[PDB]
């Protein structure tokens, strides 16, 4: 679950995913037609009453 | 009888010493090749090996030789 | 019909398949080919009823 953006990173060839610090997916490849999109969480934060 | 024809650029796309390396290894019934083409006694520096290409045969090698012509 | 191996040097590797049929040398006495009696065939075939 997150928001696609269209990313500048320089992908290898052979590289089709991305990881992050704490190895979850950070950026992924379209399979269909290659580009490179980054992932992000959904906006959130804590509620204070 | 060939099992295995995948079909290739030349590997030598440089026309400078343009030294290639190489690296080979077998892993639980699984062929890897490694490659690199970057251009200069072997020299300083890093120069990480790409796994694109990949020509797995996977019986068992203990002994090698380099074709020539 | 189906045959399966019974004797070898050493254990076998993951996904590894063996085609060659020698003769199984069991001890001191070389076996050149004969089979001798410390001379096994290295395939026997299942007998199914």
């Amino acid at each position: 679950t997150g928001v696609l953006t269209e990313s500048n990173k320089k992908f290898l060839p052979f590289q089709q995913f991305g990881r992050d610090i704490a190895d979850t997916t950070d950026a992924v490849r379209d399979p269909q037609t290659l580009e490179i999109l980054d992932i992000t969480p959904c906006s959130f934060g804590g509620v204070s009453v | 009888n060939c099992t295995f024809e995948y079909v290739s650029q030349p590997f030598l796309m440089d026309l400078f010493k343009n030294l290639r390396e190489f690296v080979f290894k077998n892993i639980d019934g699984y062929f890897k090749i490694y490659s690199k083409h970057t251009p200069i006694d072997l020299p300083q520096g890093f120069s990480a090996l790409e796994p694109l290409v990949d020509l797995p045969i996977g019986i068992n090698i203990t002994r090698f030789q380099t074709l020539l012509a | 019909n189906y045959l399966y191996r019974l004797f070898r040097k050493s254990k076998l590797k993951p996904f590894e398949r063996d085609i060659s049929t020698e003769i199984y040398q069991a001890g001191n006495r070389p076996c050149n080919g004969v089979a001798g009696p410390n001379c096994y065939s290295p395939l026997q075939s299942y007998g199914f009823r």
